[PDB]
């Protein structure tokens, strides 16, 4: 194959091998278990939103009915079937009457199943014909304003109310901004509900809710047609909510999101085993819409030595990205993300930041990647801050890195201003513009710097993933292999919530996403 | 101008002595133009600047616009009878409590935290102790000379000392965040008895936490200190680290 | 906790929020880096108007000089409103926009002339004015894409400079004189302004002096179109050539004889 | 040969054909003149120095007098020749006497040239075995503290007064300048003589005087202990006094000084026969000094269109390099300058840059090239225009140019401050080490963007080369060849100060430096 690095390619079919076994051995449970989250999810695609009294989500109470009264191993979607058969009333009333305590899902004699999923299948279908039309909607959005083929500059608006996030939203994309993203509420990854309504009030930014969704993509919509460019628009979805979240941004068509798996394995101790059996779903459901999936290893190289971590990063991209094909995304919907995250002062550095970027580009040669920021070696001298961006900046053009989350100078002291963010987007815009066709001009001598480093953080990654394997993956995730942290497989928020599936299970949604369209 | 230096009359400098050539960047909320420039002079000139010059403005959207002004400061500052403010205290950074520890104490910091009583709720000692933290504030769990435990939500009080004492722990965090029927209140104080009755109330910090505590309630209480909705990881860190090399006290490692 | 409506009578800076008046500073003080150093810079930030100076960034530039990074809101206010633009705008052009000028409001190259006549030797001034590297930066009329400049020499006889300024078809004539003993200059100046007249074409073209003891006033009495002193430039020359061949039609001498 | 552009290399010897037969053809008017400068020069290397009672250089009044009351044609040396034998007294009383108006070199009795020449050998043996000392002390520094592999940063620093510029310099050179150059007093290549002692004040620089460069040299020899890294030592020597002031720079020891043929004539209005016959002597003396010789090829693309007068600068280059080969200087001390000037708005601009840069290099592989920052399109956004240093900077490293006048994100506005001269010493310092071996990496892709546009810049500079020597370098200049500015043969400043040489002329410097060693 065609390599800017002299790659050994046998040595990445060997790392791919190893992490589609880990992934295949991971989904062996996987496929055998759901999660509170998943059944809420089902929930929500059947019609039932809301909140009752005192402002529980009516996905919350059904399934926290049907958990605690009957036997959640059946799935919500056999309950709301049985209720919507035995008393004729659509889910988003069951739901209601179950919450002000008239009905009872348990208590109601149970029909035959062939019944339930035929009675659930006209609304499944509808839910799913939504979620497509949706994504023929951005298609056609895409097509008509023609997106740019150089990198798109990603930007963050985190006031903490909504409507004035569309503000902030709308002035950055006239300032050039392509994609949009709105920085979840802290901590938000430990809610075990999804808030509901617009908020206007939050820390660190507002909450992931599909009202902040729409609200959000029809203020970016109209800035879209003013400015002729269509502007995509990014959250979050990691953290006990994966699967409802996805949901929600499919049904509001956001554009990208970040879907990382083991981050809340990780850097939010969620139980080991419930996040890898929502993950999968909330991976269906992105897969499905057309979303672009980020990951997050930038977090592995923060307050970590990136010179010696670059494997683990290499790593962790790859069984991402297993996991991500196991649920049916496309090669171009795989935001792999890395960071441009090397000591400054390192002597050759920016020699190993570009030949890490070149071997991240050419292993993965369709994905979307997502290239990010340094901010562990930030400070607050704005103009060094500057010329780092501009550095990355230059790594970025020539790796042909397809998103770009700008730095912005200023990182170090405090959220962006709007004249920084200008500043940063105008060094981005020139950066681009001046080395617009680098990459294919610039090669890489043989056996030098370059192609020595590659081929050492591969065999490393090479290596690691090997003994993961031989380890498994919940083994290897207690003994520390990722992030030097140690997980217990048992320990973690959220082991309560996982359920093993009963052989008369149904779950209309995985069937329809997965082999349709 | 006179260009010998005055230690009592210290100002600014450009490219020679004793002039006042300082660099401003701001944006102001109004539509560029001449006008625009006018009012970015106009306030630079409050602020002191003799001659203020706008080098750069550019409209960062219809209503915005983005200035660059060099001017010669007027202002001067006494530095010879300056005085330095020694009450300047500040939360020590992720690297240096990590030298602080490696340094002032040779053990790895083992903190022990969990909500006790009935409570399910743990975001904030989550936010506390969870490797991505809180806004940007990293948890103690991401320190490299800190063993920090989790034990979840509803943690019966004797769980929680027996599992203080098995992994032997330097510092014990409670987070109460239900205050009804000032039922914190009391599962605190149940707490600080049974520690006293095992005898090991010594030997380790006790910090307490919440949204509806404060320092004065924990000092009452009988506990080290207590952090309330405004806390962030390095805080507590830095407590837990300052307190611990003041008062000399011993993890319960040695504890059998 | 201010007010977050915007108000065009109390229009402060604006950082990430209406009316929180962030700003952000950067200076050098005379004063070893340390504790003492960063208070000072403190210090002098909040005099001129910052609530909560923090100093983001300090280094020393040298064992007796410190670099700060300030950030902090401010408390003054400007009116908007009640601005007023002024016409007091009289920067002189640069290069390009004097091009664009010529282009424009002219559809010819400036043709300039100059010399030191009489028997002053001095030239270095109008070289300083008429030359590509200019003077200090400022590049000569020469440069100016739009101006046809022929620096004649160093004491050519007033004869010799009005024919060949009728030669060559002068829009504009410099004469440079420094040399001020038993006022020669202004006996030289007089004369050239007496052979213009005698010649019939002190018309159609811009008469302009020079020199270390040359003002406007003085040269307005003689009779001249303004004069520079030791203070000039190459721009100030060419926006004053410029704008005063438009303000009075000004027929250059390419349509005499 | 090697190349990473893959250079027609038929093409540049063509070029440099071309370009020596231009200097051939001008070498055989030079070599049959003088001028009033060289004999300044030749009474400065014999031991005359001071001023008489107005102030006016001694070296001046025995040359005027020679000139008005005798035939200079014979040169300074025959006439200071005869008053020695004559008189008995060293040339420095002889110029006094003359001075005084007490002697009349011309109406002494003619002694016979042998014992002229005789007479004049000691003191000009003395004078060149003092500049050979000058030179081997400048080998030992450098071969004590060590050279560099880096590029040099090279800084400008002028107040006017020579007392405070040494305090500016030592500052410079403790922040990290390697090059230190005391820009000299606006227009001081307009004067027929060069000040004399220390200058106190002056207008756009302090004058180039030889106690200013003592002065200088005593400070940087200081600081050159004190951090024990040598500091070179620059300044100016076109125009007028070219001759005078290398002579004053070798005898003070300067170790990089700007000898540009051409800048004279085209930017300054110097008769383009005296400065010709000038700059001879003036190299012939900087090259056997040891002294490294910096061009002004940067004044070419300011204010011009830098994509369209690429090979103009080339073009120049390779005319001022086949001029200092005439000369005796050696490739090693050819410090040819080129600048960083093309539009940041150009699409691919940085790449057509980067090809002029390493074609440079290439052409000229031992030459210290100098590259200068961007001057034209530099503004008031302090930010872009530290960006714009840096990408300046990336290109340095890239293609390996020597010595490096640093750019300041100030420049369009003021002078610099010491913080805007720190912060660009941090940036560059930092681009330079994350990217030191970034030249060896990358080589280009063949037939790409770079390549053709190095090809392009190279047959336009041949073809404009030939143009130029079918006309002839006089007849050239005239016609405005080069940089779009029309200059008379017989016109400019200093036309009278061109004698004709005699058969008799004597000048001793010029066998003993061009022959010697
Ligand atoms: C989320 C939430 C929940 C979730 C928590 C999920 C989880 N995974 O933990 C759940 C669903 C469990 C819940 C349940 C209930 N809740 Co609730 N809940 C909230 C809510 C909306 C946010 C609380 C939160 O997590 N804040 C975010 C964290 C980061 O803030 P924090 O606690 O202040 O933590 C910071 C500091 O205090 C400090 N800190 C905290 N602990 C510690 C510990 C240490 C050692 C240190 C150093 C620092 C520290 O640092 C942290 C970071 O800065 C609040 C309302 C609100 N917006 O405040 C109601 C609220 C706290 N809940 C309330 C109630 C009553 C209940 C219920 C009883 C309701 C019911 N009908 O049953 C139940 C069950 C009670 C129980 N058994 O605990 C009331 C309590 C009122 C009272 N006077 O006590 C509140 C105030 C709502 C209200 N206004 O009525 N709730
Ligand atoms: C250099 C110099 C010379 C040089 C000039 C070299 C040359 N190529 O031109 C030479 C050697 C020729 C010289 C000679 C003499 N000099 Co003389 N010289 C000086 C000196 C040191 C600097 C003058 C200079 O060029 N300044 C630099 C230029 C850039 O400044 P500038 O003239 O002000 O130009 C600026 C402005 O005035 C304006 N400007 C000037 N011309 C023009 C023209 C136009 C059209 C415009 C728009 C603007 C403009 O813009 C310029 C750029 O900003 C001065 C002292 C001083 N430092 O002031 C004495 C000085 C001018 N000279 C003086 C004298 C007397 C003489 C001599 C007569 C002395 C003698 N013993 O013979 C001789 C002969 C002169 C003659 N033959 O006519 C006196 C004049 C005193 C007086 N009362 O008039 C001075 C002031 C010295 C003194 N204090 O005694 N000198
Ligand atoms: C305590 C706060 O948490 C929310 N809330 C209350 N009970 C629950 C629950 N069982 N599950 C999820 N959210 C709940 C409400 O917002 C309430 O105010
Ligand atoms: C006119 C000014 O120029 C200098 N000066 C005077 N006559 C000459 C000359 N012939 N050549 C060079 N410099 C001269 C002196 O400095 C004087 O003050």
């Amino acid at each position: 194959r065609e390599s800017k690095l002299n790659l050994d390619w046998e040595l990445v079919d060997k790392a791919r091998e190893a992490a589609r076994n880990i992934v295949k051995d991971t989904q062996k449970f996987i496929d055998a278990h759901t999660t509170v989250s998943v059944e809420r999810t089902v929930c929500r695609l059947l019609g039932i939103d809301g909140v009752n009294d005192l402002g529980v989500p009516l996905p919350n109470v059904v399934v926290d009915h049907i958990k605690s009264k009957g036997n959640l191993s059946l799935g919500a979607a056999t309950y709301i079937g049985n209720a919507m058969i035995y008393t004729g009333l659509s889910p988003q009333e069951i739901a209601e009457r179950v919450a002000k305590g008239e009905l009872d899902l348990t208590s109601i004699p149970m029909a035959d199943l062939f019944e339930i999923k035929l009675a659930v299948q006209d609304i499944a279908i509808k839910t799913v014909e939504k979620i497509r039309e949706n994504r023929r909607k951005r298609e056609e959005f895409l097509k008509k304003y023609g997106d740019k083929e150089g990198p798109l500059l990603y930007v963050i608006v985190a006031t903490g109310n909504i409507y004035e996030d569309v503000v902030q939203a709308q002035a950055a994309a006239r300032q050039g901004a392509d994609v949009i993203a709105v920085i979840r509420a802290t901590a938000q990854s430990l809610l075990d509900y999804v808030p509901y309504g617009p908020t206007t009030e939050g820390f660190g930014g507002t909450y992931a809710t599909q009202e902040n969704f729409r609200i959000m993509r029809k203020a970016l919509d109209e800035v879209s047609e003013e400015l002729g460019r269509y502007i995509r628009l990014c959250n979050y979805a990691s953290g006990l909510c994966m699967p409802e979240i996805a949901a929600m941004g499919a049904l509001e068509r956001l554009d990208v999101m970040l879907n990382d798996a083991l981050y809340g394995i990780l850097f939010r101790d969620i139980n080991m085993k419930r996040t890898m059996v929502d993950q999968f779903f909330s991976r269906v459901i992105n897969g499905f819409a057309g979303i672009i999936i980020n990951t997050g290893e930038d977090n592995y190289l923060t307050t970590a030595d990136a010179y010696e971590k670059a494997h683990t990063v290499l790593a962790s991209q790859l069984i991402n990205e297993q996991f991500a094909l196991i649920a049916g995304i496309p090669e171009e919907q795989m935001g792999l993300g890395h960071a441009f995250e090397m000591n400054p002062d390192l002597r050759n550095g920016f020699l190993y930041e570009l030949a890490q970027a070149q071997m991240v580009r050419e292993i993965f040669p369709k994905a979307p990647l997502k290239y990010m920021p340094p901010t562990k070696y930030m400070t607050g001298n704005i103009f060094k801050g500057h010329v780092q961006d501009a550095m990355f900046n230059v790594v970025t053009i020539m790796t042909k890195q397809r998103i770009h989350l700008l730095g912005m100078l200023t990182e170090a002291i405090h959220t962006p201003f709007m004249s920084d963010r200008a500043l940063s987007i105008e060094s981005a815009k020139y950066i681009f513009n001046n080395m617009a066709d680098i990459a294919d001009e610039i090669y890489f001598k043989e056996g030098g710097i370059i192609q020595r480093r590659a081929n050492e953080v591969l065999k490393k990654a090479y290596e690691l993933l090997k003994e993961i394997e031989q380890e498994g993956l919940f083994k290897a995730l207690e003994q520390g292999k990722f992030a030097d942290i140690k997980r217990p497989i048992d320990g973690g928020k959220g082991l309560e919530g996982v359920v093993e599936k009963d052989p008369n299970y149904f779950n209309p949604f995985i069937d329809l996403m997965l082999r349709g369209d | 101008y006179d260009t010998t230096l005055d230690l009592t009359r210290v100002k600014p400098y450009g490219d020679t002595m004793n002039d006042g050539k300082v660099q401003l960047s701001f944006t102001l909320p109004v539509p560029d133009g001449a006008k625009a420039v006018e009012a970015a002079k106009q306030l630079a000139k409050k602020m002191g600047l003799e001659n203020p010059m706008v080098v750069y403005h550019a409209p960062l959207d219809k209503n915005f616009t983005f200035f660059i002004i060099y001017g010669s400061l007027i202002h001067t500052v006494d530095y010879t009878s300056i005085q330095v403010q020694e009450l300047e205290i500040k939360a020590m950074s992720m690297e240096e409590t990590n030298e602080y520890i490696k340094k002032h104490i040779g053990r790895k910091v083992v903190v022990v935290g969990a909500t006790t009583g009935t409570d399910a709720h743990t975001v904030g000692l989550d936010a506390i102790m969870n490797m991505k933290g809180y806004a940007g504030h990293y948890g103690l769990e991401r320190y490299e000379m800190i063993e920090a435990y989790n034990l979840g939500s509803q943690v019966p009080n004797e769980e929680f000392v027996k599992k203080a004492i098995e992994v032997g722990a330097d510092a014990l965090l409670v987070s109460q965040t239900v205050t009804q029927k000032d039922a914190h209140i009391k599962n605190l104080t149940h707490l600080v008895e049974l520690l006293e009755a095992e005898g090991i109330r010594d030997k380790v910090l006790l910090i307490c936490g919440g949204p509806r505590i404060t320092h004065e309630l924990a000092k009452e209480l009988g506990y080290d200190a207590g952090f309330g909705p405004g806390t962030f990881a390095d805080h507590v860190a830095t407590f837990i680290v300052t307190e611990m090399v003041k008062r000399k006290i011993p993890g319960l490692k040695g504890y059998k």
